[PDB]
């Protein structure tokens, strides 16, 4: 029995079946905590379940058909299945918190996307949204292992640890060595000879991150900020590794809006990029152009992180959750529409062993296994 | 206003 809690906004009622639009401490989900999940993942408004029967179950704003249940314009209040998947076996819904498309990768390694089509996102060679899920036709002959998506470009990487990147080519988040949008899955040859075990994507003018199996984290795509890690603020569109994280032992890397945020083996959290409204936890809001710990986290060891739009959540090994970042809509989980611009304990948990968090744009997720 | 924040629409 899988136990869900929510919070944040629910004005499109993306938090599945909740009164209010201002959520402001977790919330136990009756809907969410029936399905067994073993994955919640938030977009923008917009929330996926994906069950250990390997069904998906999506609710909020049904805009550009990000929730892939067959329509384009008003809300889905109560989570339904993505009955275009119910013959497989899905094991990852991949969504950026800023995103209006997402992929499902099936455990036998078969990738499908949906939603918004824009600057080709999708993968099947065109620009067009697809409503439901349709099979990615080029990745095909290949085994994925992993999936991430960012608001405009999406990625995936295989078994054998190459990474496949396409969509909106701008700024250089693709990485091939040019700005030119892919309406196909590319392979990004640069990191050929590295086994890319993790892929993370950012949204708006983004960038992309990927962790190696030596532990080696790669950025590219826009530098406003310093969300690449390197300082300052210029763009590449070529994977370049940031020096400051080797050796750090990183497992985990996501990208919120406009920021980066990789967590540690031993359990450490570091932020970089844009600094506003609080969301790098460093307890400032000015931007930090290089990756920094965490401090107040410092002794906590985190075993799961997730990112939003302008908020963060972090669990400790004993099962407590620290949220950081804004709250106009109550996003932190601290009873308040006051921003978190410290790691602080979420309310409402105690009791509750949660094992995994996940944000959407302006909403949050805890559950327990 | 930052481009990434949400407006609650109820």
């Amino acid at each position: 029995r899988t136990k869900v809690f929510v919070w944040g906004l629910n004005d499109k009622d993306q938090l599945g079946g909740l009164k209010g639009s201002k959520i402001k401490v977790p919330s136990f989900s009756e809907t969410l905590s029936a399905l067994n999940v073993v994955q919640v993942a938030g977009g923008s408004k917009s929330l996926f379940a994906v069950t250990v029967e390997g069904k998906v179950y999506a609710c909020g704003e049904a805009t550009n058909g990000r929730l892939g249940l067959g329509i384009s314009s008003g809300t889905v209040p109560i989570p339904r299945q993505i009955t275009a998947l119910s013959s497989y076996v899905v094991k990852k819904v991949a969504v950026h918190s800023g995103g209006r498309h997402a992929t499902a990768l099936t455990v036998d390694g078969k990738v499908f996307s949906w939603g918004e089509g824009d600057d080709g996102k999708l993968g099947h060679f065109s620009r067009m949204n697809c409503d439901k899920p349709r099979l990615i036709e080029a990745l095909k002959t290949k085994r994925i292992r992993d999936i991430a998506c960012g608001s405009s470009h999406s990625a995936a990487l295989t078994s054998s640890g190459e990474l496949y990147t396409w969509g909106l080519g701008e700024y250089g988040r693709l990485g091939h060595g040019d700005n030119t949008t892919q309406l196909k899955p590319k392979m990004v040859k640069v990191l050929l000879g590295h086994r890319v075990i993790q892929v993370a994507c950012g949204s708006r003018d983004a960038q992309t991150l990927a962790l190696t199996d030596e532990g080696l984290v790669f950025s590219w795509g826009d530098g406003d900020f310093g969300k690449l890690g390197r300082g300052g603020s210029e763009g590449c569109n070529i994977p370049q590794n940031i020096e400051r994280l080797n050796g750090q032992g990183v497992c985990q890397i996501e990208c919120g809006a406009q920021f980066s945020l990789a967590l540690t083996k031993s359990g450490v959290v570091w932020t970089w990029g844009k600094g506003d409204y609080f969301r790098l936890g460093h307890g400032s809001d000015v931007h930090v152009r290089k990756p920094q710990v965490v401090e107040g986290l410092r002794g906590k060891k985190i075993v799961h992180v997730a990112v939003g739009a302008l908020h963060c959540l972090a669990v400790t090994d004993s099962g407590q959750v620290y949220a950081w970042g804004d709250n106009d809509h109550g996003q932190q989980g601290n009873g308040t529409t006051t921003v978190n611009r410290k790691p602080t304990l979420v309310q409402g948990l105690e009791g509750q062993k949660i094992t995994r968090v996940a944000c959407g744009s302006s909403h949050s997720v805890a559950w327990t296994t | 206003d930052d481009d990434d924040k949400d407006q609650d629409e109820s």
